[PDB]
RNA sequence: UUGUUGAUUUUGUGGGUGGUGGUGCAU
């Protein structure tokens, strides 16, 4: 199971600035706040089901 | 009329128009999208980085969103409507909410005016 | 007839093959689209269009929250008339009686017979106390007349619906309660025979309710006491026998 | 217009859905809900030509993926019309098994269901056969009390029609923990058929379904009404009671205690 | 809990239900 998944998705430094380590979805329909599920070979969108390259 | 009582009705009015994002994952999604007009955060959250994240997102320079502190997550969940009502009418089986974000006020009430006036 | 049947079979085989060929074509058509899936989507993404509720809809969202506020009614099944209730009762009295007379006559419910048994026999907040001692500690400070109250409270605190695993606790409690009923009889009660009588019968009634649902737990404990009684009789003879032993046989007759 | 290369591809997809019965749906079809112009992509796929198997799978796909509002549109425009089309065009006026499931999968989203089938259908000339088939789908599937009570409240305030009276009976048959406001809305609906000034509902002839619905209400909710409401409902039996159902209603209503 | 989603489900205990059922009959 995943517990406090929001904790890992968003990182805060000592200054308090928020940094996103997980890429946003390119699909405009999904909107912001949607992060792609990360895997070595490719990066995957849960909501749209699209497949993106990790390099991109 | 206290500030806490003002939020109690305001959250209920936001519920009627489906204008609340309930929970961290929904709250951060609202904040990153710029859909957040107000953030209600619990001070007694066990994990500190939860407080840091919501405070950082609420204080982002591009989209500054007002933030409120709540003593207990359980009462915030009750205002968010998570809890159910018993035969006596008291809230039963209530679920705690660490953070609640308002996407739509729904109706303009005098209690909304005090909250924005307090922030201004 | 035979030529008709052969024609029917050939047509069925013909249509089956036609359906199979169609399925073969469909799967290939699906494969090709999966191959051009990326090209088709990329064109769709570029042509994606750029970024009020009905008054009928606006009312409904208000209702659910107002209903969320309003207290909820309990449902009640239709009330049966006195004749149907009297009619319903009598068959159950009959059915138990026709089951009863069968068991009088050897119908044993594993519906085998006694003769089957005769093959090879001769040839060879509130705490639920899982143990008898645990109950006493809970009721240690309570008066004799207060035992039914605590025993009833334990059942209410641990009903099956309240939580998972309550059925085993209550079933274990059924065994515990029987020992307490027998235990009290062993204790001297000539001083307050009345108060003992008002606890003793009440506890039996509670066991009767417990037995109705926790038979297997009760029957196991009842058999255990019989073995214990025999073991004590083996060494002490009559000295093993006590008042609670007489009471124990009587309760078995009740239940 | 969509890109021309896309149009041929989804035109090819639409051909499959015509004859699709089993297997994996085309990957292009499965990604339609994510698209903003899914309606435009859906039209080129010819929804009216979708096979009953496709309608069942599409509803699973779109109700799960699309938002509540967008699901309501997919609900209202496609499956509702297909539901009406199949009953009207079928010889026995029955509904296909796959379409029948497709209504159940839409019930998984109660709001988009009620605002997309039930209220549009009853408000758009629903016939007795249509209400019976939809009511059976409503009866068998579990629906939330909150959404059902709001749905029950909506129907009770609508003008009387036998098709709507069915759905009112189905919801009452569901044996829900109706909120007292809904109970009052139920009682309000049943008073309006008494003769007093009053509308035609006082003098309108009442079919058996209303009496069964009125017998239906009394059996559970006799204990959830006040004495004054009970007395008003008793007058309804005296004025508008049925020959055989009416005495039963009076017995159930009298047997209930006040809240 | 769904397929990412958000309370629509899941669990335990109780528990009503024959009903997109047919067939004839009486305007």
């Amino acid at each position: 199971k995943v517990k406090l998944a929001v904790l890992s998705y968003y990182k805060v430094d000592a200054e308090g600035k928020v940094t996103k380590l997980r890429r946003e979805c390119s699909n405009p329909t999904c909107g912001a706040g949607v992060f792609l599920a990360n895997h070595k070979d490719r990066l995957y969108c849960g909501k749209c089901h699209s497949v993106y390259k990790v390099n991109a | 009329v206290t500030i806490e009582d003002a939020l109690k009705v305001v959250l209920r009015t936001a519920l009627v128009h489906d204008g609340l994002a309930r929970g961290l994952r929904e709250s951060t999604k609202a904040l990153t999208r710029g859909e957040a007009l107000l953030v209600v955060l619990v001070s007694s959250v066990t994990e500190a980085n939860i407080i840091k994240l919501v405070e950082g997102l609420a204080n982002d320079p591009e989209n500054k969103v007002p933030l409120i502190k709540v003593a207990d997550a359980k009462q915030l969940g009750e205002w968010a409507g998570l809890g159910k009502i018993d035969r006596e009418g008291n809230a039963r089986k209530v679920v705690g909410a660490s953070v609640v974000v308002v996407k739509n006020w729904g109706a303009e009430t005098d209690e909304l005016s005090m909250i924005m006036e307090h922030f201004s | 007839k035979a030529e008709v049947m052969k024609e029917v079979i050939a047509k069925s085989k013909f249509y089956k093959q036609e359906r199979q060929k169609a399925q073969g074509i469909m799967e290939d058509q699906i494969d090709n689209l999966d191959d051009n899936f990326e090209d088709v989507m990329s064109e769709l993404m570029m042509t994606q269009p750029k970024k009020p509720k009905t008054d009928l809809d606006k009312e409904y969202d208000i209702k659910v929250k107002e209903l969320q506020l309003d207290k909820r009614a309990a449902p009640s099944d239709r009330t049966k008339t006195e004749e149907e209730k009297n009619a319903e009762a009598e068959e159950k009295k009959r059915e138990l009686e026709q089951q009863r007379l069968d068991r009088m006559n050897g119908m044993i419910e594993l519906e085998r017979g006694v003769e089957d048994l005769d093959d090879g026999f001769w040839e060879n907040s509130i705490s639920c106390p899982r143990t008898h001692d645990a109950l006493l500690d809970q009721v240690k400070k309570l008066d004799l007349d207060d035992h039914p109250k605590i025993v009833k409270n334990i059942i209410k605190a641990y009903q099956p619906k309240l939580a998972e695993g309550n059925k085993e606790k209550l079933g274990k409690f059924t065994a515990v309660l029987l020992r307490h009923i027998i235990f009290l009889s062993n204790q001297n009660y000539l001083k307050n025979v009345q108060s003992f009588k008002r606890t003793q019968n009440a506890l039996i009634s509670i066991l009767k309710s417990l037995s109705e649902k926790y038979n297997r737990e009760l029957s196991e404990e009842c058999r255990d006491y019989i073995n214990e009684m025999q073991a004590r009789y083996k060494k002490n003879h009559f000295d093993a026998l006590s008042n609670g032993d007489l009471v124990f046989f009587s309760i078995i007759g009740i239940l | 217009a969509l890109p021309e290369k896309v149009i041929k591809a989804y035109t090819t997809v639409g051909s499959i859905l015509k004859t699709w019965t089993h297997g994996k749906l085309p990957k292009l079809f499965k990604v339609i809900p994510s698209l903003r112009n899914w309606q435009d992509v859906i039209y080129v796929t010819n929804p009216e030509e979708w096979s009953p198997h496709v309608v069942y799978e599409a509803t699973k796909l779109f109700v799960s993926n699309l938002t509540a509002k967008e699901s309501q549109k997919f609900i209202n425009l496609i499956l509702l019309e297909r539901f009406r089309d199949n009953i009207e065009t079928s010889e026995d006026h029955s509904l296909n098994y796959h379409i029948y499931r497709a209504v159940k999968k839409s019930l998984y989203k109660p709001s988009a269901f009620f605002k997309g089938f039930l209220f549009p259908l009853v408000e758009t000339g629903c016939n007795v056969r249509e209400a019976t088939i939809a009511g059976s789908v409503l009866a068998k599937v579990s629906v939330p009390a909150l959404h059902s009570s709001a749905a029950l409240s909506y129907l009770l305030r609508l003008p009387f029609s036998p098709p709507t009276t069915v759905f009112i009976k189905i919801l009452l048959d569901k044996k829900y923990a109706l909120p007292y406001q809904t109970v009052d809305d139920c009682v309000y609906y049943f008073m309006r058929f008494r003769i007093l000034s009053n509308g035609e509902d006082a003098t309108r002839v009442l079919p058996v379904i209303w009496h069964k619905a009125f017998l239906t209400f009394a059996q559970r909710y006799k204990n959830d009404i006040t004495q004054d409401q009970r007395d008003f409902l008793l007058e309804t039996v005296r004025q508008r009671g049925h020959k055989d159902i009416g005495p039963e209603i009076r017995r159930e209503l009298l047997a209930g205690a006040s809240r």
